[PDB]
RNA sequence: CCUGCGCCCGCCGCCCGCCCCGACCCACGUUAGGGGCGCUUGCGCCCCCAAGGGCCCGUGCCAUUGGCUAAGCCGGUCCG
RNA sequence: GUAAGCAGAACUGGCGAUGCGGGAUGAACCGGAAGCCGGGUUACGGUGCCCAACUGCGCGCUAACCUAGAACCCACAAAGG
RNA sequence: GGCCGGUACCCGCGCGCCGAAAGGCGUGCCCCUCGGGGCACUGCGCUGCAACGCCCUGCGGGCUCUCCAUCCGACCCGUC
């Protein structure tokens, strides 16, 4: 913790995938699910609507000299009133991703 | 030995609600569920136990007072004051002043309180060592 | 703020006959929840009771009563009628509140739960704001005291507002009445 | 139940006095969304309904049993540990990846083997005995019951945690020492600096 | 009042008001111009086989973006993408591209005055006086990249030569960055702390809500 | 017991893979009660509602060249 | 006809020829009828988990030492205490 | 704040000036009479919105092909 390696500044909320908008039997790929960490609210996601997320996975083959991908996406509209967000990405995340975490940052911000 | 009632008179704080923080005195009992709560700023109105947190402040009022005769025992009982450097009243205060704080505010915080940590580092070392 | 019911009274009348072209007037007080459901209950009163259908009727006013004083606190006594399992009863209910309004809501939810009986089931006989001294019931009367003093058995816990609720919180809540 | 959301490596959970399906459930959303639980002192989970009706519970479903292969169908378990994970498990989807990887990162014990011995214990006030019942109904304590059922190592719990009780209570006694310094220490500081140290006073307590 | 402004706009007298129909009929006589018959140029080259289309000169004139009711010159900003990211900074003013303007000062942060789009920066409460400082001479051709031919890849040796040359930003920047950071760092002591609050970066430490934070 | 050309163990010079971004915090116990500090060991004082708190260079391009270095804090490592 | 997931009739609609959302599963029960896509909002049905939605705000009733009770059709229980 | 759209017509630009620019600037008649507001004479033409990036034989870009994982769906067809 103290004299810690690793990043120096979080300029960026952590987020965990949760799924997507589902149905009881029908799920619809194109928005997904996310929880903001510390929202709990619907008009606290009202904020973050428009602040765009990435999600950071990282392959088998290195390219671009980095294992490291990042798929870009931002949240569209609250989902629920336990702070959930609905998030649109510029290609449907992998089913595996859910229950994993995302970046959220603040750049088209207010 | 219970030391907390629900009686005529007694302020307590709103803990839920659009109106969270506000102190009320409990002026009647509608039935065992809901109260009557008066206020200075607020027009006398029924509130429900369980949106209600009581205080340890009473005052010694009528049934349903006059309004004029529950501001000066209000102030005959300094509500208000007791509230505020009471702990538990000055905790609601110590949060909303530190939600105002701004980034720059929040820097010299910071900065007085790593200063804060180094001293009480150095005292307590030279007091446990003092304490053969 | 908002109240579920309202008590309106309504007036209405026959249509104008030929034979008798002043008809008379009839009013009525009573509880639902708009103007459009009060007036569609006073048809049926007059229907059941005048022989006055709605076709052969004719609305002359609805207006909303309010309540005088809502900042006190007035016992109130509702004899109603009502529609059970097996049959039809009648029962006298006091309440303790600060407007008749919220008295009946407290009413028909109470008929609703200890005797299953919906609204469209009850019928409000007359309402009355049966002072002090002379409330018949054990639960109404015995709030009738100054110097009345208990505790909060019964408390809920919970964060002010949403904001602040946590899944994790590592100190066991104090509680104490 | 939506999920906590804390990016803890780990969470472990003192399921003293916390009701078996809320507790339950609530781990059941941590572990759907990803999050690592440790249920410890699983064995003193309280049960609504009364032992006598948790017992004729745990009997019918003691009944249920592969006619041709006994060996084969219900595994009626008896540690508490074990029940709990089973109610779990009633809670995932546990026929599916997902749902085998979400039961992966449940670990529940009796008692707190180290080494959770040595870390704050996070309970949930969604299911806390104290605020889920009506005080004066009646419930029952899920080691208590199992005991019952035909868990023989009630005793040697009740060993293990006495000796942990007390190795704890030796710790908390200095730790109380420890932090009565330390108040004089935060003393030592105060009155040694005065003006440079007023922008606290106002955000203090 | 945007739909007001609307109405004022639409109106037909004020459309003759802005178009500024008169003072043309100050120079034409009286009466309004004719036009004519221009472009007589009869010289195609080439005769393209599909119908012919040629380049648009955009007669469109959009609206300069808006800036930020709480940024006014003299704000300390927070970046938040870019190599800068955290880096807490000086708003001078917007430049006339759309784009905002900015000082580390280079000499505490390290950012030099650069040119950062108005999405990617968080406006503070907290406000400099930089009455004093001259930055007229910054224009979008100050920045204006001049990139040079593809023709370079960028190989192992070249990679450390650049480095260890100072074929870079030329020394005229270098000079300007001198001038800014002395006339805003005078002013920068005024106010208590600001040094080493511009010298931190802002970090979002654990427990921290930005919508809650306000900023 | 651990392969006579096989392997095990220690050191440091490092390349990678994985996790992560402060991935900091040990009371039991009841809740129609409890907690901390003092002394009649019973009585006082103060506090209890939520960790919603504490702690921590927390501030350096995961971090420029150098030099010194009190006290303190932390990490590795020896020993007990 | 004792009754029948029985036989024969009347007005209407559905299934057959029909997907789709809900009723756990069901041809005809509830909503609803359809080109392929993006966005928003709904019907029926729900918001503890499975499972997207509140362990939301209120008031009572129930304590089941019988598998307490928990969905229009519906998957039942009576007379009586 | 989301999704779509970016112009031959509705908008818009030029035929005057000031203004980096949003834009401001004329005359005459009605209204309040402060602030200003309303109305008006109206003509020729032209009329596909922009700024800046990343990469360009690359460990690049993307593929409707192949394998695999994961979430959701999903009973085996012809037939009486
Ligand atoms: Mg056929
Ligand atoms: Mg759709
Ligand atoms: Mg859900």
């Amino acid at each position: 913790v103290k004299g810690r390696t690793g990043q120096r500044v979080r300029l960026y909320v952590r987020g965990t995938i949760l799924g997507y908008k589902r149905s009881k039997s029908n799920q619809y790929e194109t928005a997904s699910l996310v929880q903001i960490e510390g929202v709990n609210t619907r008009e606290d996601v009202a904020w973050y609507g428009g602040k765009r997320m990435a999600y950071v996975y990282k392959a088998k083959t290195k390219s671009n000299g980095t294992h490291y991908r990042c798929i870009w996406g931002k949240v569209s509209r609250p989902h629920g009133n336990t702070g959930v967000v609905r998030a649109k990405f510029t290609s449907n995340l992998p089913a595996e991703a859910m229950g994993k975490k995302v970046r959220v940052f603040m750049y088209p911000s207010s | 030995p219970f030391k907390r009632f629900v009686e005529i008179g007694r302020v307590a704080l709103v803990n839920y609600g659009k109106d969270y923080g506000r102190l009320v005195v409990i002026v009647d009992v509608v039935d065992q569920n809901r109260a009557l709560v008066d206020a200075p700023d607020m027009v006398r109105c029924q509130m429900n136990f369980k949106r209600l947190s009581l205080t340890d402040i009473k005052i010694d009022i009528k049934r349903i007072p006059k309004k004029a005769t529950l501001i000066k025992a209000m102030e005959e009982a300094d509500v208000k004051t007791k509230w505020e450097n009471s702990s538990w009243g000055k905790k609601l205060i110590v949060q909303k002043k530190r939600a105002a704080l701004n980034d720059f505010d929040r820097f010299k915080v910071m900065l007085a309180k790593i200063k804060r940590g180094g001293a009480i580092r150095q005292e307590l070392a030279k007091l446990k060592k003092e304490v053969a | 703020v908002a109240f579920r019911f309202h008590q309106y009274q309504v007036v209405g009348r026959a249509l104008p006959t030929p034979g008798d072209e002043q008809p008379k007037i009839y009013r009525m007080k009573l509880w639902a929840t708009n103007e459009v459901r009060a007036k569609s209950k006073f048809w049926y009163f007059l229907r059941k009771l005048k022989k006055v259908k709605k076709s052969n009727g004719q609305m002359l006013a609805i207006n909303e009563i309010f309540e005088k004083n809502p900042t006190t606190i007035k016992n109130y006594g509702i004899w109603l009628r009502y529609q059970s399992r097996t049959g039809y009863h009648n029962m006298y209910k006091e309440y303790r509140d600060t407007t008749l309004n919220g008295a009946v809501e407290q009413m028909y939810t109470e008929m609703a739960s200890r005797h299953r009986v919906r609204s469209p089931c009850i019928q409000i006989i007359k309402t009355a704001t049966v002072n002090f001294k002379l409330c018949k019931r054990d639960n109404t009367k015995q709030f009738h005291n100054s110097k009345i003093k208990f505790p909060l058995v019964y408390q809920k816990v919970r964060p002010p507002t949403r904001k602040l609720k946590t899944t994790y919180k590592a100190t066991r809540p104090n509680l104490f009445m | 139940v939506s999920g906590s959301g804390v990016c803890a490596k780990r969470v472990v959970v003192d399921a003293r006095h916390h009701m078996l399906g809320r507790l339950a459930s609530i781990v059941a959303k941590e572990l759907l969304n990803g999050q690592r639980v440790v249920v410890v002192r699983c064995e003193e989970i309280c049960m609504s309904g009364g032992l006598v009706r948790q017992k004729m519970k745990y009997l019918r479903f003691l009944r249920k049993r592969m006619n041709t292969k006994p060996s084969h169908g219900p595994i009626h378990f008896r540690a508490p540990a074990k029940i709990l994970w089973r109610t779990i498990r009633g809670m995932i989807p546990h026929k599916t990846a997902r749902g085998e990887a979400a039961l992966a990162r449940l670990k529940a014990y009796e008692g707190v083997p180290p080494p959770y011995d040595r870390t704050k214990r996070m309970v949930i006030p969604d299911a806390l005995k104290v605020l889920r019942l009506q005080p004066g109904h009646r419930y029952c304590l899920l080691g208590q019951l199992s005991k019952e059922v035909g868990w023989n190592y009630a005793d040697t719990i009740r060993e293990l945690e006495e000796k942990r009780k007390e190795k704890a209570k030796v710790s908390y006694d200095r730790r109380k020492q420890l932090a009565k310094l330390r108040v004089k220490a935060e003393k030592a500081a105060e009155e040694k600096l005065g003006t440079q140290l007023e922008i606290l006073a106002p955000i203090k307590y | 009042s945007k739909m007001a402004l609307g109405i004022k706009r639409a109106s037909r007298s004020h459309t003759y008001h802005r178009r500024g129909l008169w003072a043309i009929k100050a120079k034409h006589g009286g009466a309004l111009p004719k036009a004519e018959k221009p472009a007589a140029v009869a010289e195609p080259k080439f005769y393209p086989a599909d119908d012919v289309k040629p380049r648009t000169v955009s007669t469109r004139k959009p609206h300069p973006t808006k800036l930020r009711s709480t940024i006014t010159p003299g704000t300390v900003l927070i970046l938040l993408a870019g190599r800068y990211m955290g880096k807490r900074v000086v708003f001078l003013k917007q430049l006339q591209s759309g784009l905002l303007l900015i000082t580390g000062p280079f000499k505490i942060n390290g950012v030099p005055i650069r040119r950062v789009n108005q999405a990617y920066v968080i406006a503070t409460s907290t406000k400099v006086d930089i009455s004093k400082v001259n930055v007229q001479k910054f224009d979008d051709k100050y920045f204006a990249r001049e990139k040079k031919t593809r023709a370079k890849k960028t190989e192992g040796e070249l990679f450390e030569s650049d480095k260890e040359a100072t074929k870079n930003l030329p020394d005229f920047k270098k000079d300007d960055q001198k001038v800014i950071d002395a006339e805003l760092i005078k002013a920068i002591d005024a106010v208590p702390d600001l040094k080493n609050y511009l010298g931190a970066r802002f970090s979002l430490r654990d427990g921290d809500k930005p919508h809650e934070m306000t900023f």
